[PDB]
């Protein structure tokens, strides 16, 4: 089935800039502008998620009750696919969580809310991380010059002869909202509180950790100030005239959205179920 | 012929042109997840039997950009004659580079006379070098998986010659239905008209798949792996050439999943007066 | 020995004479003396066959066919019944050959030979040795007759041991005849090699074709369409070689590249094989491309669409889609291989066949009668490796970590580059032989390694002309390849992180793709089967001898001054994937291919005296980049500079406004201007900057975020400012005088600003001195 399509639209603004490299620069497609690529944010919002219920496996076992047979830890020591520690999937260095199979994969709630592959498993991602493409304000500032971009320089300082060496980085400057959305697939209706409730708590372990590249010094410290939940439930597209929910916009601090409005926010979604 | 057409106001990047077949199964999967299981495309069998998709490029502006008129290959120098002699070099960007023009250097690009090829493409097929993440550590792993960037105000559009009954019941709806990040997609209908003289030998517009009808035609090859299962290759005509001996290259059905996968390439002609062959 | 043994040597020995008869050895005409020469070459390999050849060097300073009388007299004296024929079978093809060498085209004895791409420049005599110092068309100076004498010297001591067949004639007289003057004469563009090749292509076309001197004598052979023209062109190339992905590794290019010129040559020697013709009837086979003077009979254009048809075939079962031939015949006639009435009939022929093969090759794959069908078969997965990408479990995982599995094309293929460095050549047999490493179309190959003796009736042999250690059985077939390559400590091929790690500067491969700029337009303006076999062998010997001289280090006293990004070692870090043709693609350490890029152009530009002129793409990635992206990115560059004024390099991919008045490409007088100009003030040598720059090295970086501002806008003139801005604040007052004044030369003429040129002279040190 599908009834879906849940569009999280807002802005981030990069408080101290950021660093989605490619000296090292940030992304810049076609017309000189930087941009936060949707799989950057899309990867970076599930390590924290994963991280989160590798922490939190143990204790949550009978919601998500596939989320039982892992027992943490990393695949690495014991080198082999399928090792039950949390994760596998050893692509060329890296050990990331898929779970390997569509029937597990309905359950898990990092790998049903990011999908699975691998052989014989093929589970859509159920959500779709537009890029955040520099909102108006930024455009037409970009306009007169401004330099959207910030080379910044830093070093290696050693201590026995205490020489340095530049290693520049280019950022982008601290303060610019980039439009940013989320377009959320809503299949399997029972699934669907928990999981926008998990979206939203690994987008709360943002604004208190490093996007974009060589964060934990600067670099990162982002804000999602989002403003419209909507909803595309099945008339969206068939018709489109009217009839889709509108929630508030102006001031919702996601730390606070996650729950202090969000089931007053709930209960109008509940008003169409359906 | 006012066959009308569907621009596809982007948001970023796409992975491919879609290639004139990878929207019908598309749309397959668009009514499929609307209108339950028993009004797709089985149900659109005859309504796709007279009506066609046919993809076709972006726009860059307002220009409709369309193929190529594969019947100026033949006798390019039939055409150039008022050129000076070293009208040579034109060809090869009128062979060679040959990849999309405008449409009042369509609607005389076939028809023979001299058109002119544009420079105005809106492609940026950049070298993306995406990710490289080990959840708990260091991982080097560049893989690049490239795709294709657009211009600033540029974007995909694609045609439909049929019954606007039809395009209102199962296209149109699904074509804002599609709108990890490159399915940026915004929908703006629109019409337009082609000249499109005389019906002897003309173009099919899309990719195809012919009743066994050879002349003058790119070959392709499109694999696709559809719900899991690895497509076969299904030799394909490439965008813009001519088989008008009367086609009607049905669509092909596949195997591999419980309903079965059937694959699009049946066309719709235009206006071509080609000059021998 | 039978006629047509006869005439291919009779039409390859009809000219003979004159490189004795510039030597002095006797007295007469060129007919003569030629004859003379021989009538002791019978008595020395025993073999009387030399004495018939006599009657085929008996033709010119013509009246001797008012002397044909006389003319059965002096054949009757050397009784031709000896070896299987009679009087008339014989004046047959005499008359035969006479009327061919007026089919090859429409005073003072030390004229040289006069270059074919500029007509004024020449040569001095050389010999066809790539290994040595390899000749370009200077000032027109006399060929002193000592070196005709040590011509005629080395061609007794090389005839005698030679065999007397075509196979062994032709790369005999190839060696030392190439570039002799054919006709002494101004202008005249065609050599005595490409003469005779021609000559005894259609004397065997002529006799094959059934006509005789009751024919000739008439002159009706140059009316009656007794030819055929075939061309073939190999379309998808550039998809053959290059659609691998990232498991594909150097060795498996370059076999590649070998296997796609071992197709080509299958074909065209099945196509000389099969319609009775010597190597002698191919004008040239070079990139794919190849064009075949044939006899033109009812039952050979049966032959030729067997041929085709099976080759097609073939191709199509073998290599889906990704590599069409399309052979095309013409039937010519004797009168357009001539300027004939002012206009050029064989170029118009030619014209009229390249619009035929261009008609063939938009209906790619014509001629197969299941291509369009349904019905698929089960169980199909693509290799990683090739795009073969339809095989059914056939596929075989070996040559590697052996749980990928692979085609058995690229399974043969890596084992083909194991033997690629010790490989001597291969043999052409029958494809279900011992040995047999790789198929054709018709034939399959048995690589002849350094000790080994296969035989298939023909020998492939690389880049030389003596056979040496092969059999007197089969038919010694050379064939030329660009072979350099960066041998690693054990002696094998580099890969891309074998080659990159020799980067002075940044760790990136360098890749080069060129092609030869408006060669297309150059073969319609040449009126001879001698001028085109001539302008298309020097062109492919550039392309395919010359290239590993100019990488080795040679030719350094006309290149001179290119942009040295370092010391050019011993043996470079340089791999060429394929050069051929016109085109070629070399990969290595970017350092060198920067370097090489300006070497091949220079020395190209040297070679056919500036007539002509070199487009080439550059391009660097990561060591891990795919292929299929690395040749990608080089052909659209090679497309944009070939766009956009048609001789232009493009050096490194670079930022520019969207008007139509900045364009990407580099001229050559203008990139090497630049490097002359910015290089040395502000580059040391080996990848150390200069002394002012010394210590602060961030200085360049700041001249592209200036230039930034310039191409996000070029009508705002902070740029010329921020540049002495910069400058200023260091001290270095002088090393950038043109930006820092807006010139007004260039806002004149609607010509872009002199910062807008500078970063492609900046990047390159900038790659240079990183860490
Ligand atoms: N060494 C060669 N000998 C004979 N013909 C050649 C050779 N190299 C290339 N050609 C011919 O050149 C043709 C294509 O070359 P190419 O397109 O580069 O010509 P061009 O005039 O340079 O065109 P463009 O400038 O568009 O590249 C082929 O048909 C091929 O037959």
């Amino acid at each position: 089935r599908f009834y879906g399509k849940i569009v999280i639209k807002g802005k981030i603004k990069a408080v101290t800039g950021l660093h989605i490299g490619s000296n090292p620069v940030i992304k810049d497609p076609h017309t000189g502008l930087p941009y936060i690529p949707g799989s950057s944010l899309k990867g970076r919002l599930r390590s924290l998620f994963e991280i989160l219920v590798n922490s939190r496996l143990g204790e949550w076992r009978e919601k998500y009750p596939s989320l039982a047979n892992y027992s943490p830890g990393s695949c690495r020591p014991d080198n082999q696919e399928n090792c039950g520690k949390f994760f596998n999937r050893k692509i060329n260095r890296g050990w990331i969580h898929v779970c390997p199979d569509y029937e597990t994969a309905l359950a898990c709630p990092v790998c049903r809310l990011f999908g699975a592959s691998g052989k014989e498993s093929n589970f859509p991602s159920r959500i779709i991380v537009r890029d955040a493409f520099l909102t108006k304000e930024w455009e037409e500032k970009w306009r007169a010059g401004e330099a959207i971009t910030e080379a910044k320089i830093e070093v290696g300082i050693d201590r026995v002869t205490s020489q340095a060496n530049p290693r520049t980085n280019e950022r982008v400057v601290a303060g610019a909202e980039f439009e940013f959305e989320i377009i959320y697939n809503v299949e399997n209706t029972t699934h669907w509180r928990d999981d926008i409730k998990n979206l939203l708590t690994a987008m709360a372990l943002l604004e208190d950790s490093y996007l974009g590249g060589s964060g934990s010094r600067g670099y990162g410290k982002v804000k999602f100030i989002f403003d419209s939940f909507e909803f595309r439930p099945l008339d969206y597209y068939r018709t489109g005239k009217d009839e889709d929910i509108v929630s508030i916009d102006a001031r919702e601090k996601s730390v606070s959205d996650i729950l202090s409005g969000f089931d007053s926010l709930f209960s109008e979604v509940e008003g169409k179920l359906e | 012929p006012k066959f009308i057409a569907v621009k596809l106001i982007p948001k970023g990047p796409f992975r491919d042109i879609p290639r004139a077949d990878t929207l019908f199964g598309a749309i397959g999967n668009a009514i499929s997840a609307i209108h339950g299981q028993s009004a797709v495309e089985e149900l659109v069998d005859a309504f796709v039997g007279g009506a066609r998709i046919s993809s076709a490029f972006p726009y860059s502006g307002d220009t409709y950009y369309l193929p190529k008129p594969l019947s100026v290959e033949p006798a390019l120098e039939g055409i150039l004659t008022g050129l000076d002699e070293e009208e040579r070099y034109t060809t090869a960007k009128r062979l060679r580079k040959a990849k999309y023009l405008d449409l009042k250097n369509f609607e005389l690009a076939l028809r023979l006379r001299p058109f002119t090829i544009p420079e105005e493409i809106p492609y940026a097929r950049v070298d993306v070098p995406r990710v490289v993440l080990d959840r708990v550590t260091q991982d080097s792993s560049i893989y690049f998986w490239e795709e294709i960037r657009f211009r600033e105000k540029s974007g995909v559009y694609f045609l439909y010659s049929g019954p606007r009954e039809v395009f209102d019941g199962y296209i149109a709806p699904a074509m804002r239905f599609l709108g990890w990040g490159a399915g940026l997609f915004e929908v703006e209908f629109h019409e337009m008209k082609i000249d499109a003289p005389g019906s002897e030998y003309s173009v099919t517009l899309s990719n195809a798949l012919p009743t066994k009808t050879p002349v003058l035609w790119r070959l392709l090859r499109k694999g696709g792996w559809s719900f899991g299962r690895r497509k076969p290759r299904m030799t394909f005509i490439a965008e813009g050439s001519i088989v008008k001996n009367d086609p009607g290259g049905m669509e092909r059905l596949e195997l591999g999943l419980s309903h079965e996968v059937y694959v699009y390439g049946l066309t719709f002609p235009l206006g071509v007066e080609l000059p021998e062959g | 020995m039978e006629i047509d043994e006869l005439t291919a040597l009779g039409g390859l020995l009809h000219d003979i004479g004159k490189p004795v008869q510039r030597a002095g050895l006797y007295s007469g005409d060129h007919s003569t003396q030629g004859a003379r020469f021989l009538r002791d070459l019978a008595e020395n390999t025993g073999r009387a066959e030399y004495e018939l050849l006599s009657l085929f060097s008996e033709f010119h300073h013509k009246g001797h066919m008012k002397n044909d009388e006389l003319m059965i007299r002096r054949i009757k004296e050397l009784s031709p019944e000896r070896f299987g024929l009679t009087m008339e079978d014989v004046l047959n093809a005499l008359w035969i050959v006479y009327e061919a060498d007026n089919l090859a085209s429409g005073p003072q004895a030390s004229r040289p030979l006069y270059s074919v791409f500029n007509p004024g420049k020449a040569y001095p005599w050389a010999e066809l040795d790539f290994e040595k110092e390899l000749p370009v068309p200077g000032d027109v100076f006399s060929i002193r007759s000592q070196d005709y004498r040590e011509l005629v010297k080395r061609l007794w001591e090389e005839l005698s041991k030679a065999k007397l067949r075509s196979d062994r004639l032709l790369p005999v007289l190839e060696k030392y005849l190439t570039f002799v003057s054919s006709v002494t004469s101004e202008g005249n563009i065609i050599s005595l090699y490409d003469h005779m090749r021609m000559t005894s292509a259609i004397a065997l076309a002529m006799l094959r074709a059934g006509c005789t001197a009751e024919d000739v004598r008439s002159g009706r052979c140059r009316k009656e369409k007794r030819f055929l023209l075939i061309e073939g062109d190999f379309s998808g190339i550039q998809d053959f070689i290059y659609r691998v992905s990232g498991k594909g590794t150097l060795k498996y290019l370059r076999a590649r590249s070998a296997y796609l010129e071992l197709i080509g040559w299958d074909v065209v020697l099945e196509i000389l094989s099969r319609l009775g013709l010597t190597r002698a009837n191919v004008v040239f086979n070079a990139g794919g491309h190849f064009m075949i003077i044939a006899q033109n009979t009812p039952d050979a254009v049966k032959e030729l669409e067997e041929i085709r048809a099976k080759a097609v075939e073939w191709l199509y079962r073998e290599f889906e889609s990704d590599l069409y031939l399309a052979i095309e015949w013409e039937p010519v006639s004797g009168r357009e291989f001539g300027r004939e009435g002012g206009k050029n009939l064989f170029a118009e022929a030619r014209k009229r066949l390249k619009h035929k093969l261009t008609v063939r090759k938009l209906k790619r794959f014509g001629e197969i009668k299941g291509l369009f069908e349904h019905g698929h078969t089960e169980r199909l997965a693509e290799c990683p490796v090739c795009g073969r990408e339809l095989p059914e479990g056939k596929l075989e995982p070996s040559a590697s970590d052996p749980e990928t599995k692979v085609c058995p094309t690229c399974n043969r293929l890596v084992s083909l580059g194991g033997n690629l460095p010790k490989l001597l050549g291969f043999g052409r047999t029958a494809k279900n032989d011992a040995g047999v490493l790789v198929e054709g179309p018709f034939s399959g190959f048995v690589p002849y390694l350094q000790g080994g003796r296969p035989v298939g009736e023909q020998i492939l042999v690389k880049n030389t002309l003596n056979p040496g250690e092969i059999p007197e059985s089969a038919q010694f077939v050379p064939y030329f390849v660009a072979d350099y390559f960066k041998k690693d400590p054990k002696g094998g091929v580099a890969t891309f992180e074998e080659l990159s790690m020799a980067s002075t500067g940044t760790r990136r491969l360098g890749v080069m793709k060129g092609d030869v700029d408006r060669l297309g337009e150059f073969f319609s303006s040449m009126d001879s089967p001698s001028k085109l076999a001539t302008a298309s062998r020097f062109m492919d010997y550039f392309f395919k001898g010359y290239i590993g001289a100019i990488i080795e280090g040679k030719f350094g006293y006309i290149i001179g001054d290119v942009p040295s990004l370092r010391d050019w070692p011993e043996e470079p870090d340089i791999v060429v994937v394929y050069a051929g043709g016109d085109d070629f693609f070399i990969v290595g350490a970017w350092d060198q291919i920067f370097e090489l890029a300006f070497r091949v152009r220079r020395a190209f530009n040297a070679y056919t005296g500036g007539k002509l002129t070199l487009s080439v793409g550059l391009g660097y990635f990561d060591e891990r980049t795919p292929i299929y992206r690395m040749a990608d990115v080089v052909s659209e560059r090679l497309d944009t500079a070939k766009d956009e004024g048609r001789n232009r390099v493009f050096v490194v991919g670079r930022s520019r406004p969207l008007d139509g008045k900045h364009k990407l490409s580099y001229e050559w007088n203008h990139y090497e201007e630049l490097w002359r100009t910015y290089a040395p003030r502000i580059y040391a040598g080996n990848g150390r900057l200069k002394g002012k720059l010394e210590s602060k090295k961030g200085l360049l970086w700041k001249l592209l975020e200036i230039r930034e501002l310039y191409v996000r806008d070029p009508n705002d003139v902070r740029w010329a400012y921020l540049t002495a801005y910069l400058l200023g604040r260091h001290g270095l007052s002088d090393l950038f005088p043109e930006l820092v004044g807006i010139d007004t030369k260039a806002v004149e003429r609607k010509e872009p600003q002199p910062v807008y040129w500078v970063d492609g002279v900046l990047k390159i040190v900038l790659m240079a001195v990183r860490r």
